[PDB]
């Protein structure tokens, strides 16, 4: 499924305002923080 | 009349009478916290 990349590429101020939170908590590197951003996405997705 | 005849709850919402249902006793899981945060962020509209 491409939704794991849709919720990344698609424009959403709501999703961005928690992406910013998770990057603020861990801002090491996009190659590094991508799995945990997907993790928090799965955390809100229900 | 029909929904009562089918033996289920029908809530006749009307102005001036207490609502009867409210989110006070909601479950506390993090997903439910997500929803309730979203709701209070949507209820707030009088705040421009």
């Amino acid at each position: 499924d491409f939704d794991d990349e849709l919720l990344v590429l698609s424009g959403t101020p709501d999703n961005a305002e928690i992406a910013e939170s998770i990057i603020a908590e861990v801002g090491d590197d996009p190659a590094v923080w991508l799995p945990i951003f997907l993790d928090r996405v799965k955390a809100e997705r229900s | 009349i029909s929904i009562r005849a089918m033996g289920g709850r029908y809530l006749p919402l009307k102005t001036g009478e207490p609502s009867g249902f409210n989110p006070f006793q909601l479950p506390p899981t993090h997903a439910n916290l997500i929803f309730l945060k979203q709701f209070v962020k949507k209820l707030a509209a009088a705040g421009g």
